[PDB]
Order: structure tokens, then C-alpha cells, then sequence
RNA sequence: UUUUAUUCAUAUAAUUAAUAGGAUAAUAUUUGUAGUUUUUGAUACCAUGAUAAGGAUUAUAAAUUGAAAGUGUUAAUAUCAUAAUCAAAAUUUAUUAUUUAUAUUAAAUAUGUAUGUGUAGAUAAAAUAAGA
């Protein structure tokens, strides 16, 4: 149990496995927590049907239920620790320490690129790359283009 | 390199190495694999079927006019997949009162079969009175050859199975190939209930006879209930029967026997609660079922567990430890020459070196 | 070493300075004073005893009226809020530590 | 607390340790069944003769043939040692197993004038009967090697057909315990790291595993083992 | 001997183990002796389960359910404030077990879940199984 | 007798072994699959790879808008293939390139102390869509 049989060179690699549980619990409890927070914090009348003291009591009951929810995952995602699944190296998202698409640390990504383990295409180290969105505005412009492709193209009936 | 093995699927090195396909090639299909059409497999789900009838069917094919006529009475009797709560004695009285009025053998037999089925479902104690009242005078008094339809036989067998009655044997004997020949028409659930009832009866002879009849009539040996099979095989105290079961286990499938072992173990352990009647203690058959399942399952390889006490060769033992094997090998050679003709007989051989 | 804005990996590096009189409410507290108190002020289930109240709990009148001992975690092993007062009402415990 | 038989030594007594999982070729871990109860010539050790196995003939088939003989179905008796032969199988001609090799080489007339009956052709089906099916099975192997089409073997034999206890081969199924070191013919080395390992041969044999196994009888096994338990010289976690 | 656990108990029934011992069992070649979570005693299992959820569950001393009256830290032991004293200034809003479970119709919206527990309660008898 | 700049901020706390399929499928309660206990390198050691620093020189004249960034080694460091007693949640703990005078705290808790005539010594950087 305690370094008798582990079968792995790095024991910290189980932190990724237990963080997957955090993500699963977030997927479970995101809707309930969001609805409870919206109902509790909303001050204007909910609808024509319910107003005034009924709404106030409903808000207090909802926040009481939300507080009684023991184990409900309510944690900002940036507070979650990011560690690569291969070498247990920790990286901060938003810096060069972490690679978002591969979801591995900078050390692991560099090792896999120097070896034949990832299919990437080398470009100039001090440029913008092949992508036209990157060359025409940068990270924020590609961010906006991704948003436009994902959401801001549908009619949304 | 490293304790973590490389992934051969997404690694460009292995993907584009000499032993795989480079990316500067036509990238066409390597070979048109066809497995399912060359050799398909049957659908075998580990989970049981959720839409099966989970019971015994009676094939209530009553004439429509008589069904309309007896519908007020038939509402109490079970319909398709519906079991009303009407007590068995009430429908028994209704049938024994209104039977002469119907005046048609087919519908009378169908109604009596429904009554027997309802009594079996309610586990009513007294129902053989109706069978005695409407069976001897037509079917089995002494030599009557009138064959009953395949509803009364099913209902009576199911009632015997539910109530642990002893009258199942007469109809089972009369249903053989020589007589009514209704055995091929029987269902897997019918066989399972019969096996369970005879197992919780102490009738090893009956269990053996039913197993032989099923083997001859091509009954589903792998679709019968595992608990029912365990109950039937528990009562094998007789030697000849026990030997028959020993040679009979080979008919069942590997999965069937492997799960029969688990069913027997669970019933003799935690399964006493789920068993309606506690299972009678029979260690020999349980051990033989476990042994048969272990024999028929594929064998693994445990080198330490098999050769834990493997003594080394005498040569190595004499080389390493100071043992008498050095002269014992010479004595063995002398014994071999004595057994053969190379060495004269009636010649004594004493010790050669000092015993230490 | 630089890290994304308002996403410093250190969580306790925040040094709550001396409370500022002009605001005293829009600083280290809830953005709106019509919001409910956080969960730390309440009891969720049947516990066997709290070791020490967290620093995110807001201070209320019942803290000084009930008289029960309250303590938080700081640089030393523990810090108990001895001699309760009424001046610190509506403020969280992190604003009264000076780490 | 620790023993020579419980540690993970690589080689003991000047021989490769047979208890370690890494001292064995992985081909020995592959699934296999116990065929010790099927037939004498269906055993794994006779795999070199498995490609010459003949089709079976049963007692009911033999009785049917006896009641209704067929014009071109030859029933050949392979029982040698006629001192041990006492009864005549119906519609049967005697062809000794020792002379079958030369009988198939002989021509039609050379077979006729030497064995008293005409040689059955390849297209004609021939049923071979012996004491226990061993000699008849070897004869069937000879016939199939001589490319006869239908060569069936009656494995029930004279013992089943007449209630006789005669044995044609008297082969002892139980194999004598191994004496001597591991045969170097069974030593395998990996083709990359040049590490020598062991194979299931010699002292560590699948025949030895099939024998010395739990008997089908609970009373017999309980009498075989002491009252304490089946295995007690091993640790608690090794049983 | 440096044994992690001093005691252990079997799981198979006493009626079936005594007969199944005569049939050899194929153990794992690289680890024949297996000591799983079921073989632990009741007290050992309770301690291990309590320690398991140290981050979010009652595993942390200050989180609750610690059943310990004093905590030793920084070479200075500190006593525990009981629930009766705590509830004087912490108004209790406990609902009970009826709060953690959500209705069945909310399973789809909660991604196949009903209980709002610290641990994910699987509905299959193979993940959260302990012997039974 | 050539040009440019330099006040830089967190840092340790305790336990990591298994496979198990569900509606429209010719039927498996296998619904609900139940045999403790002979092993041990990193809660603290793997020494080996990358990186830092970092240079080379032929293009006559006409045409063309063209025909134009390349690294050993020495070093330090480290999370990888190699040598058992222990860092990652309870963070004070000091870790180089910062907003200077018309208007300055509203949504996850988001900085009250160095105005002083911009005044040393050392250190780094570039001939690159700029204009020595």
C-alpha cells in the first residue's frame, strides 16, 4: 500500500487519476449549483406567478439546500492543479509551462517532440505560424474565431 | 525507452518507421479484412433476456364462442402475462359447478388447464381432486388411449413442480415416446421447474430419468436455470445415479458448468436466504461439480504454486550439499546392473563410503 | 516568474492590509451587501466538533454574544479571537489576522 | 519468515529456478485443456501423429453392420498374437498389424495369395478392430499413409464387443517420476537479450501436472491429504 | 516483519471454503498472495475509508467527523470545540440525508446521477462493491 | 648633469494493487459472477540527455523584384534507463526587465507605502521596417 507495490516509477501519477474524479463531479454538479446560485442571487421578481415574500422564502430555501449539499463540486477550474499524465510534472495554464491541446507539461511536450512520440510541425520560434487567424491578430483573434465557429454562426431558435 | 511503453498508434516514429507505412505513400487500404462473414458467432449476452415470458405458457386456444360465453368466469383465470388475485378455491368451485354445462371436451380441458395453472400460481394445497375427477375415466384408468391436449399435461406438470407433488411421475412416464410423446413439446422453463421440484424431493431416480429424457429429447441443457440444475443435482446420494451425473456433466457447456459451480457455492454459502427451502448438505456432488468445472475450464500456469517443492537433481544436490547422493547414484547404477543380466545375481552389496 | 492575472498559484499570498475607512465594505468582502452569508457560517450536517473556523467566515454579533471560542489558522499553530468586540461586524476573519 | 522456496532467486542448486514467472517461456502460459480422459492417441504428447487420426466407428454401427452386411465394407481385424484371439468378429478378415505395412505394399494378387482374401480398394471403406483400438489406430495410420479414402477405427474394440479384458499394448498411463536434471533440449533462450528460460518438458511436464491432480472423489482426495488440509507445507498466501 | 496490517479475515463462506480448498486455484504468477480491500477488518476498513477522502471528505481533521478531541500541530496541541458550542454562533440548517439525493428525473441533467455526495456512487455492482 | 536599460515578491505539512456486456437479439437469476493471510529501491535520490553562451562565407556586369540566419564545445542544471528510509497543501518569505500629477475600488478575496534637483559603481542588449 505504502511503497510496497506501486508498479509505477512516479507515485504522483495517481493525482491525474483522482483529478479526473473532480472533473466527473463537476459534470455531475454543475447544473444544480448554477441553478441554485442564480435563484438565490436573483433579486427582481422571478415571474408574474411568484413575487415578493414567496420569492424571498424560495431564495432562502434554495440557498439552504445548496449549503446542505455536502460534496457538491463548486470549485473554479483555474484552481485545479494541472499535472501531465506521463511524468507528473505540474504546469500553470496560460504560460509556456503547459500545452493546452496535448494537456502535458512543457518538459513532457519537449521530450515527446525531441523524440518520435508526437506528430507536430516545426515552425519559426519567433513568429505567428501558418494560421491566418494567428497572423491576423494573434491568440485573441484565434480565440474569437473559435468562439464564432462554435456558437456565433447558428440561428439558435 | 522508459518504464512507460510507447504508444504504437499515435507515435510518428513507429508509424513512419521501416516496419510501417510512411506518409509519402498512396495511403491505400492494406488488406480487405472480412471476419464476421467468413466465420460469424451467435449472440450470447451474459445478461439474461429482459423480455422473456419468465414462466410456463399454456397456449389458451379456446374457441371464440366459448371464450365469449365463459369470459365472466375466465376473468378470474389468468390471461396473457396477467395474474388476477381471485382465490383458487373460488375458481375450483366455479369449474366443478359449470363443467357439465359446457358440454365440449376441448374447452372443458382448456378451462381445467387454466384452473390448474391458477392453482399452481397460488400454491393451493388441494387441486389433485379435479385431476382425479377428470383424468381416470378418460385417460389413465387402466388402458385408456385417449390422449389429452397439450394444456392439461402442461398445467398438471407445472402444478406438481410448484407444490412438490408426487403425481408428476405418472404423467412424465405417460408422456414418453411410447405413449403420448408430449416430451418434445415441453419448454425449457418447464424442464427447469421440473428439475427444481424433483431436486427438492429426494428423488435421485427421478432426477436421473428426467436428465436422460432431456438428453434424448434435445432439451436446452444450457438455457435451464442454474439454481434449478444445482437443486436437481444435489440429490444424487445413490452411487449409480452419482456415476450417471459424473458422466452426464460433460454434456453441458463450459460457461454453463463454470457458472453452475458459482451457483452451487453461493447457494451453499449466502444463497440459503434466497433459497425457499434450505439446500440439503451433499459435499460429494458439490466437490465433484467444482472438480468438473476446473477440469473443463482452460488451465493457467502458476510455476511457483506448482513447483514450490521441486527437489533438484541428485547430481546438483550432491555437488552443493554434503549428502549421501554421491554414493546413492553408484548404488542405483549397481541396482540397474543387478536387475539386468550384466551383474551376477545372489551377490551382496554393502556400503562403499562412510555414512556422515 | 509571471503568472496569469488574478490567477496567482499562491492562494494565501494575499496580504489583507489594514482596513480602509472610506470603503471598509467593498474590499475583501462580498461585492453586494444584499447577498447571503457564505456556507462557513452555518452547520451542514451532524459533526463531532470543529477544530477551528476557517478565515472565510464573516463575523456576526452572535460571535461576541454567545461567547463560544473561535479560532483560525495563521503562521503560529492557532489564533483564538479572544476579547470579542462589536467593531468587527460584517467582515471576514481574514481581515483581522495580519500574517 | 523467508525460505529458499519462497524468495525470488533466479537460479538455485545450479539450475534455473522453476518457481519464478520470469524463468519460463510465455508460450507455456497459453490456455490449454486436460485431455488425459479423451483417448490414448488424442494426448498432447502424440501431436506428431495428430494429423493422421482416423474417423470413429461406434458399437451401434458395428451391430448394424453385423445385422446387415454391406457388399463392399471390409471389416479388418488387426489383433496379433492369435493365442490371445478366441472369437470371430462377423464379416471380418484378419490382417495382422505387424504385417500391414507389407500388406499394403503387396499387389492385388500378391495380397490375395498371401492373406487369403482380395485386397480392398481405396474407394472401399474399411473398419479396423483391435483389442483396445491402439493397434487398430496404428493400422489406420498406415492405411491413411497409403492413401486409402475411408479408414474408420472401432475404438470400442474386442473388449466392448465381446467383454474381453485383453490389452494389445498394455501401456501404463502413469509416467514414472523424473530422475536427473532438466534436459538441455528443453532450455530456451530469448532471441533479443540472450536470456535462458525453461519450457514445460522433462521434470516440469504437462503430463506430470495432469497426473498427481485432485481426484474426482471427495473421499479419495480427503484420504489422500492429511486432516489439517490439502496443502500445508506452503504459506497461507500460496495455497 | 514489517506488516502493514496486523490482522485479516477471509470472505468466502465457511461451508464452501473447506470443500473448495481441495481444488487447486490458479493464482497470479507474479503475485500469488492477494490481500484486497475486502480482506480488511471492519475497523481497518473504516479507518482507511475515512483517510481516503482527506481532501474533500471528513479525512481532514478540521473538516469534521474527526472523532479526535485534540490536534497536535506545530508542537502545540489544541483542543476541539464541540458541536454544541459551535452551533451557538453557527445556525444549523441541517436537512439530513433527504437533501443529498435528487429526484430520478434529474438524472439526465446531472449526467446520470441522483446522490449529491462527495464520492461518485456508481449504480453497477462492480465499482463500489466490497465483497457483496 | 553608435545607441538602450537595470529597486523585481513566498519556498513544503504524513500514505496510491482485479476482470465483469441490458429495449426492438429464438429464452443462461451468469437477477445479485463472493477460494484472507511469503514479501519488500526512490512519502527524499534516476545521471543521464537537452539547454544556456555561441561564432562560419560565395553571389563580375547587365537583367530580374530579385538569388539568400548558421553550429562545436566549455559550462551550469535537471523531473529520464540505472544505487530503501522519506517536499507539494497549514504556504511570510524575502525569487532582474513596474502604472510619476485636469477627472483615480461595480461583481470569484484582489495591495498604505520609497515625493525629495532623477544625481554612483557595475551589468546586459542590438547593426534585423526602418531611417550610426
Amino acid at each position: 500500500m505504502r511503497h510496497i507495490g506501486q508498479d509505477v516509477p512516479k507515485r504522483h501519477t495517481h493525482f491525474v487519476l483522482e483529478s479526473r474524479l473532480m472533473y466527473e463531479k463537476s459534470f455531475r454538479d454543475c447544473w444544480l449549483h448554477s441553478v441554485c446560485r442564480a435563484i438565490s442571487q436573483l433579486d427582481e421578481p422571478l415571474s408574474k406567478t411568484v413575487v415578493g415574500t414567496h420569492q424571498k422564502m424560495l431564495q432562502r430555501k434554495v440557498t439552504c439546500f445548496q449549503y446542505n449539499q455536502y460534496g457538491l463540486f463548486k470549485t473554479p477550474y483555474y484552481r485545479l492543479a494541472n499535472v501531465d499524465r506521463y511524468h507528473a510534472v505540474q504546469g500553470v495554464a496560460g504560460t509556456r509551462e503547459w500545452v493546452p491541446y496535448v494537456n502535458v507539461s512543457y518538459w513532457t511536450m519537449n521530450k515527446m517532440v525531441r523524440g518520435g512520440n508526437l506528430l507536430v510541425h516545426r515552425v519559426h520560434y519567433t513568429g505567428w505560424g501558418t494560421d491566418s487567424h494567428l497572423k491576423k491578430g494573434g491568440w485573441e483573434h484565434r480565440w474569437n474565431k473559435v468562439l464564432q465557429r462554435n456558437v456565433l454562426q447558428y440561428s439558435r431558435i | 525507452v522508459g518504464y512507460t511503453p510507447v504508444n504504437p498508434d499515435t507515435s510518428p516514429m513507429v508509424a513512419y518507421s521501416q516496419y510501417h507505412w510512411h506518409y509519402n505513400l498512396p495511403q491505400g487500404m492494406e488488406r480487405p479484412h472480412s471476419v464476421n462473414r467468413t466465420f460469424a458467432a451467435p449472440f450470447q449476452s451474459n445478461h439474461s433476456l429482459v423480455n422473456k415470458y419468465r414462466g410456463v405458457w399454456i397456449e389458451f386456444d379456446m374457441h371464440p364462442a366459448f371464450s365469449v360465453a365463459l369470459e365472466p368466469q375466465l376473468r378470474k383465470l389468468p390471461r396473457g402475462r396477467t395474474l388476477p388475485k381471485t382465490p383458487a378455491e373460488e375458481v375450483i368451485a366455479d369449474y366443478t359447478a359449470l363443467a357439465p354445462l359446457v358440454d365440449d371436451e376441448k374447452t372443458r380441458d382448456l378451462w381445467l388447464a387454466k384452473v390448474f395453472q391458477h392453482c399452481a400460481f397460488q400454491r393451493c394445497g388441494g387441486a389433485m381432486e379435479l385431476w382425479e375427477r377428470y383424468c381416470h375415466q378418460r385417460f389413465t384408468a387402466e388402458g385408456a388411449t385417449a390422449k389429452p391436449p397439450l394444456s392439461l399435461v402442461k398445467s398438471v406438470l407445472f402444478y406438481c413442480n410448484k407444490t412438490d407433488n408426487s403425481g408428476w411421475r405418472a404423467l412424465f412416464d405417460r408422456c414418453l415416446k411410447d405413449g403420448w410423446n408430449y416430451t418434445p413439446l415441453f419448454d425449457t422453463a418447464q424442464w427447469s421447474f421440473m428439475l427444481k421440484s424433483i431436486g427438492r424431493m429426494g428423488d435421485e431416480d427421478g432426477v436421473r430419468a428426467v436428465l436422460e429424457e432431456m438428453l434424448d429429447v434435445q432439451a436446452d441443457l444450457d438455457r435451464v436455470e442454474a439454481r434449478s440444475v444445482v437443486i436437481a443435482l444435489n440429490a444424487v446420494t445413490n452411487a449409480d445415479v452419482y456415476e450417471f451425473v459424473k458422466k452426464y456433466l460433460f454434456n453441458f457447456g463450459e460457461r454453463k458448468v463454470k457458472f453452475l459451480r458459482t451457483t452451487y457455492s453461493d447457494l451453499r454459502g449466502h444463497g440459503a436466504g434466497k433459497l425457499r427451502i434450505p439446500l440439503k448438505e451433499n459435499d460429494n456432488m458439490y466437490y465433484h461439480v467444482c472438480w468438473h468445472s476446473s477440469i473443463r475450464s482452460p488451465r493457467q500456469f502458476s510455476p511457483r504454486q506448482l513447483y514450490f517443492d521441486y527437489t533438484p537433481s541428485t547430481l546438483g544436490s550432491s555437488s552443493h550439499n554434503p549428502n549421501a547422493k554421491i554414493d546413492d547414484i553408484v548404488k542405483d547404477k549397481i541396482e540397474k546392473w543387478k536387475a539386468e543380466g550384466l551383474l551376477p545375481e545372489d551377490y551382496v552389496h554393502e556400503d562403499r563410503v562412510y555414512d556422515r | 516568474r509571471k503568472y496569469p492575472f488574478l490567477r496567482r498559484p499562491h492562494i494565501k499570498n494575499t496580504h489583507s492590509m489594514n482596513p480602509s475607512a472610506p470603503y471598509f465594505w467593498s474590499f475583501m468582502t462580498a461585492k453586494s451587501q444584499m447577498a447571503f452569508l457564505p456556507e462557513e457560517n452555518y452547520i451542514t450536517g451532524d459533526w463531532t466538533g470543529k477544530f477551528f473556523v476557517s478565515k472565510r467566515q464573516v463575523y456576526t454579533l452572535q460571535h461576541a454574544t454567545s461567547g463560544a471560542k473561535v479560532r483560525v489558522k495563521s503562521f503560529p499553530s492557532i489564533f483564538e479571537f479572544n476579547s470579542p468586540s462589536r467593531w468587527n461586524i460584517g467582515k471576514e476573519m481574514n481581515t483581522l489576522t495580519k500574517p | 519468515q523467508a525460505d529458499r522456496r519462497t524468495r525470488h532467486h533466479m537460479m538455485v542448486d545450479g539450475q534455473i529456478n522453476p518457481r519464478e514467472w520470469f524463468n519460463w517461456h510465455p508460450k507455456e502460459y497459453q490456455p490449454w485443456y486436460f485431455d488425459r480422459h479423451k483417448f490414448l492417441y488424442e494426448q498432447r504428447q502424440y501431436a506428431q501423429f495428430h494429423h493422421l487420426l482416423c474417423h470413429q466407428v461406434y458399437l451401434k454401427d458395428m451391430l448394424h453392420l453385423m445385422r446387415y452386411p454391406e457388399p463392399y465394407t471390409h471389416i479388418i481385424d488387426c489383433r496379433t498374437s492369435t493365442q490371445k484371439m478366441h472369437r470371430w468378429v462377423p464379416h471380418s478378415l484378419w490382417l495382422p498389424r505387424d504385417e500391414v505395412e507389407y500388406a499394403l505394399q503387396l499387389s492385388a494378387d500378391e495380397f490375395l495369395d498371401m492373406y487369403g482374401f482380395r485386397k480392398p480398394d481405396k474407394s472401399d471403406d474399411v473398419i479396423l478392430l483391435s483389442h483396445n483400438g491402439i493397434y487398430s489406430e496404428q493400422a489406420g495410420w498406415e492405411w491413411k499413409k497409403q492413401f486409402f479414402q475411408h479408414v474408420y477405427n472401432y475404438r470400442g474394440g474386442t473388449n466392448e464387443l465381446f467383454g474381453e479384458s485383453y490389452s494389445d499394448m498394455n501401456v501404463s498411463d502413469v509416467l514414472s517420476p523424473w530422475k536427473g536434471p532438466f534436459p538441455q533440449s528443453g532450455v530456451f533462450v530469448d532471441k533479443w537479450s540472450k536470456r535462458k528460460v525453461l519450457t514445460r518438458t522433462g521434470p516440469f511436464d504437462r503430463q506430470y501436472e495432469m497426473q498427481d491432480f485432485a481426484l474426482p472423489d471427495l473421499e479419495l482426495e480427503k484420504a489422500r491429504h492429511p486432516e489439517e488440509g490439502p496443502r500445508q507445507n506452503m504459506p497461507f498466501g500460496l495455497q | 516483519v514489517s506488516g502493514v496490517f496486523s490482522k485479516g479475515r477471509g470472505i468466502g463462506h465457511e461451508a464452501t471454503t473447506s470443500i473448495l480448498r481441495y481444488i487447486p486455484r490458479a493464482r497470479v504468477p507474479w503475485q500469488p498472495s492477494r490481500f484486497g480491500r475486502e480482506n480488511l477488518t471492519a475497523a481497518d476498513m473504516a479507518r482507511l475509508w475515512s483517510r481516503g477522502r482527506y481532501r474533500d471528505g471528513p479525512g481532514n481533521y478540521n473538516s469534521g467527523y474527526c472523532t479526535e478531541r485534540t490536534h497536535v500541530l506545530e508542537e502545540n496541541t489544541v483542543s476541539i470545540i464541540p458541536r454544541r458550542e459551535l452551533e451557538k454562533y453557527m445556525p444549523d440548517i441541517t436537512i439530513g440525508p433527504k437533501a443529498l439525493v435528487t429526484p430520478v428525473s434529474l438524472m439526465n441533467a446531472r449526467n446520470g446521477h441522483r446522490v449529491t455526495h462527495d464520492l461518485l456512487h456508481s449504480y453497477d455492482p462492480h465499482i463500489g462493491r466490497l465483497g457483496k
